[PDB]
């Protein structure tokens, strides 16, 4: 679950600088990182095995049929909420990149090619500066997710 | 004359089996355009059965008399499983226009 | 067979296994 | 006749050692890791879901598609045997046979004839055929049955791009790389409909 | 193999690769002349019309010889693993 | 620059229709059974099917754009 | 003019089968035509029947050949005359061992067996 | 005076110590390996097949081809020598001769040559060479072969892919990647050509 | 008068086997030649069976040759006469040691067995 | 090596790729001047017309010269293997 | 170079230590083989580049050469008959 | 005037087993050429056969070759020169020992078996 | 005037096995060339025989030669005349030991074994 979580954002990372017309994924990867780090997530999942110990013991207990497909779904949770994340900035980076075609489309000679390239690498890396800017409430409503699903599987 | 299937070109319609079947095809109208040049026999209708055992299966309209004896009978078996490749001696059912059996199976 | 070298083999291990025991 | 108890202990170990191969050869893991790779192939993503989380959501999917086959062994099998009601050598075959069955379930007539002959034995019913000629029918099935699912989960991906990039060259932009745009329509087309689940239902129950 | 059997090999493919395109590009270069004379006809300079036409008789092309086209190319796939034990041999 | 107008502008009305289309290529070819997996004929068919469907609300947006464009 | 088949171009796209095919046919024609110079025979029909081989599969099949000789109207052929035909027939073609050809004529005699 | 048994255990050993070595050179495992490599290299598929399934279908093909050979080891140097009919020596040369009678069929003359010179020795019959030169010419001679088989196989892929680039071209979107459209139609053939069968039936009939 | 073909250019229709027939046509041709300048030999018809030879260490099938001649209007080759025509006909083909040839006559008596 | 026997071999694998490459394209380059002039001569430009021709030639000019780039890729390989002992003193 | 390096006194090159010949030995090997692998990767390059150029003379700029060159690199590889002909030039390079 | 083959060009699209069937057919040229300058011998024409050279015997296969001639009107060879026209042809081909070579005439008589 | 092959330049479409057989037809008609020049010689023809060689190689062939001429109307070459020649052709050509020569005549008297 929590590796379902960072490469999560990782996907995040990953979608705006595809669409950016280009490692950008570890740049997000290393804050959501951070994010788990000073948001005590190491701790509260230490809180969560503890409690697993209490309401599903070790002598008769263990992930059932429906733990299994639950977890299973969780690449759709990813797809849903990496989107979700994005769509701002993707439509963002789409209707700039449409509007510079249709406005260079006068002239054929011009075209964009590695001229296209440049421009749209520089407001793929301005988008995400505001992808950074608002990315920790996606975050909160995330790890809920996650949390969740964690107790869940614990009974709890 | 049976080799004109042969010496024809098929169009790109055709595909691997059509392609089996009328080289099986022309292999059947040659054989019966050489069993018509004896003497007896006046009409000649060969089948066969390969598989992807082979056998065969030949028809003969005799004159209006005249009985094949088992000298010509063996003489056309063998003809015909020798030509074809495989199907031993064994396995050819020969018959004529009034029913009577020259070869088992 | 070859097949059957590797279940002869068991067995007398099995044989004198039990035969120590 | 049954196995010592040291003899038993070695037999488990060595089925230990060869678990990943069980998993790999055996079970759904194959299939389901074929499929979702050619999801990830499908979009314009390269290593974006990366290699971890696939394996680790495909065990929780073999273990989901396994429960009832895992459950039948643990019941015929296990369960004697720990209650000491049936001897090792009877309860190592009783936990062989649902293995067996379920990998009847997911192959095909030709690819058991193929190999049966290939082996060059004798058998006339599929029911007793040896788990070493089983195996290799199993997954050749398996690689085809996943090129044929991965082969229709493709199809709505190109039909997306290539409706995307004729629209960009009917609008006369001829300069603009279609991948770009399509991405993030082929990403929402594949959220709005819930695609994973709708994935999930043909992939788990594919194998019935 | 040797030499002459890899040139027979690449000139099937090649004659292969050329038929396979040449029955759906054929209909779309014929439209595009028709295009382009109806274009010099009424004098108008517009490039982005032709587009449509095209794309259009190109699918017409895909669903007439769609059978024709993947049946060629499967007895192909068969015919290069009949010819497999001539090359080994 | 017309040209381009008028498919944004059909966009607004047909592009919900193109939206409709792909969704139900998209939910039909992920909604597999076991007898259409097994069966190669089958899915050529549903692929010629999702194919056909698609071609009739491309040609109209496309038709759109050639109209405008000529005009 | 049997070997007319072999200096045509043989056009293009002949699937394997059919080229293998047209070369037996070549054989049969030339086979013909030279056991037409003997002055016994007036007319000569030579079918083959060559398998596959394939020494990756162990079902060897071995060659065949049937030779139908419409003779002249009296006479018949001797001992040697039949042995020399076997024989010519059986070393023009690969493989196919000597004892392997039927050789029939109208009259319906069978004169080599099978 | 056959070996003692100290040693014969000795000499048994070590041959399960070179076992690997035994099966990725003296056997038919590194054709397979090698023409299932080029296979999935030629379509779209990175390493979708995976590394460990490709290895585990060679080793099932590669031990039932290789059965004959198996048997007739068994049948004339082990049997016997569990029997207590043939010196220790004996069996060891009963049982190297099928290896290497097998090793000359699937070998080429020029790859003896070359290695009969390189080793310097004087033989002349292509059935007396040693193990030491026999087997360098026999992975040669597989590795060769291998490419041979997979040049076979990449044709039909690259016709597929000239054709979906040439026909994208035609239409003038030029920007659209070829590779993306091109899989699925590489899947497509491979699949209703029952490719997974029908190349295994091959590489097994390949070694004759 | 045989090396028409060879002096000659195929086309990119020809195919790998269908090259090889002709090469051996080539030499039918020529050695027919080679058999027409004897003054007993009035024509010659001479046909060819050479195997692939594979590669690997696999036995081969030891290559056969037939050559029909029609001899002059009387006229009866001695022995020394075969045994020149087997000998040139076996060294001018590579492999196909002289016991693999057949040499018939017009009128029928085997000259050389096979 | 000596610096001079590398632009040696610089130049002469540069010239075989130089030699291979133009006997290709040569033809499809003249094909696509003659479309372009009597696109010309007509009044009409189409950019996606002059592709049929320009592919077939190229797919002809493939086929015809199976046997010269083969026989030119061998012997150059050879001529490398040869030149080897030259070099390694 | 290690001689120098050695600090030793040295007249001829046949009589030098064996500490001071094993990385001079291992130094000249690398080197040699590196002007053995130049040799062989030529003729693979002009592939490479011959049908990347061919590629982009049809203007598919797209499709990358790597796919469409590796059927032809191995087939190059396999006429020649590569793996006697590279294995007897690397014996015969110690000759 | 059978440097006529090597001095030209070849076009493009010749099989390497046409270019060496051409090599050879030169070969045949040049010796049938030098030949015919010996006084006895009026027309020359040679056949050859070109060797594998294996180590091991079983594959070898080893040169050959055919010479047929058309001789003066009268006059016959004599030992030494069909000791001499065989010296000639072994030695003017690689391989291809003097115990190989088939010299026959006009008349047919049988000047050396292979 | 054997020099005319080395100074020009081959176009496309010789081959390395042209250009070889082109550079052994130079050294041949250079060698004939000098010769001649020699009073007792009129009219001379060269032959060589040379393996491919290439290091790295099993080389089991060794070169071989073999010079025809006619001498003038009368004379009679002795043993120290043809000495002379198969000193000068063996030192000439790489390889080919003086063993390895075949000299003949206008009359066909063999002056040197092979």
């Amino acid at each position: 679950v929590t590796q379902f979580m960072i490469q999560t954002f990782v996907l995040l990372g990953q979608i705006l600088g595809m669409q950016s017309s280009l490692l950008l994924g570890q740049l997000f990867m290393f804050l959501t990182t951070m994010f788990f780090l000073a948001t005590d997530g190491h701790l509260k999942m230490l809180q969560l095995v503890v409690f697993s110990f209490k309401t599903l013991p070790i002598g008769s207990g263990s992930l059932n049929a429906v733990d299994f497909r639950e977890m299973a779904g969780w690449l759709g949770i990813m797809f849903q909420t990496a989107l979700s994340m994005s769509l701002s900035g993707i439509i963002a980076l789409l209707t700039i990149n449409l509007s510079f075609g249709v406005m260079t489309r006068a002239a054929p000679q011009l075209n964009i090619f590695s001229l296209g390239f440049a421009f749209a690498l520089m407001v793929g890396l301005l988008l995400c500066w505001y992808i950074l800017a608002g990315l920790y409430s996606h975050y909160e409503m995330f790890w809920t997710v996650g949390e969740a699903q964690i107790c869940r599987l614990i009974r709890l | 004359a049976g080799d004109d299937i042969l010496l024809q070109d098929m169009g790109f319609g055709v595909s691997q089996r059509l392609e089996q079947e009328r080289l099986k095809l022309s292999r059947e109208r040659q054989l019966a355009q050489a069993i018509e040049e004896m003497k007896q026999v006046r009409k000649a209708r060969v089948l066969l059965a390969l598989p992807k055992e082979a056998s065969a299966s030949v028809f003969l309209t005799l004159s209006t008399g005249t009985n094949l004896k088992q000298q010509e009978v063996d003489s056309i078996v063998d003809m015909v499983a020798s030509a074809v490749p495989g199907m031993k001696t064994s396995r050819i059912t020969v018959t004529d226009q009034h029913g009577r059996l020259l070869s088992s199976g | 067979d070859f097949n059957d070298l590797l279940t002869k083999a068991i067995n007398n291990v099995n044989t004198l296994q039990k035969a120590s025991g | 006749e049954d196995y010592s108890v040291t003899l038993q202990i070695l037999a488990l170990m060595t089925m230990l050692g060869f678990l990943p191969a069980m998993v790999i050869l055996m079970t759904s893991f194959t299939r389901i890791v074929v499929v979702m790779s050619i999801l990830r192939q499908a979009m314009g993503l390269q290593q974006t879901p990366s290699n971890q989380v696939i394996i680790g959501i495909a065990l929780f999917l073999t273990f989901f598609v396994m429960s009832p086959v895992l459950n039948e062994i643990n019941d015929k099998a296990v369960q004697p045997y720990l209650n000491e009601q049936v001897t090792a050598r009877e309860a190592f075959d009783a936990a062989q046979a649902p293995m067996k069955a379920f990998m009847l379930k997911q192959t095909r007539i030709k690819d058991l004839e193929t190999f049966v002959t290939m082996s060059g034995e004798q058998v006339d019913n599929p029911e007793d055929v040896s788990m070493a000629v089983l195996i290799p029918a199993f997954i050749t099935s398996e690689l085809k049955t996943a090129f044929q699912i991965g082969f229709m989960l493709f199809l709505p991906f190109l039909i997306i791009d290539l409706v995307v990039a004729s629209v960009l060259m009917a609008m006369g932009m001829m300069m603009l790389s279609p991948m770009i745009v399509s991405l993030p329509f082929k990403l929402m087309l594949f959220v709005l409909v819930d695609g994973w689940n709708l994935i999930l239902s043909t992939l788990a129950g594919s194998f019935a | 193999m040797t030499p002459e059997m890899f040139v027979e090999l690449f000139r099937e493919a090649l004659w292969m690769v050329l038929i396979m395109v040449c029955a759906i590009i054929i209909p779309s270069l014929l439209i595009g002349l028709i295009v382009a004379i109806f274009q010099a006809a009424t004098s108008i300079n517009e490039q982005t019309l032709s587009f449509l036409p095209r794309l259009i008789v190109t699918l017409l092309a895909l669903m007439l010889f769609g059978h024709w086209m993947t049946q060629m190319l499967m007895e192909y796939f068969y015919g290069l693993i009949e010819r497999l034990p001539q090359v080994l041999y | 620059a017309s040209v381009l107008i008028v498919g944004a502008i059909s966009l607004m009305w047909f592009g919900e229709a193109l939206a409709r289309s792909l969704f139900s290529i998209m939910s039909r070819l992920f909604d597999l059974q076991r007898e259409e997996i097994f069966d190669t004929a089958k899915l050529f068919d549903i692929a010629l099917g999702a194919m056909t469907d698609l071609l009739f609300p491309l040609f109209l947006v496309l038709a759109t754009l050639f109209t405008a464009a000529m005009i």
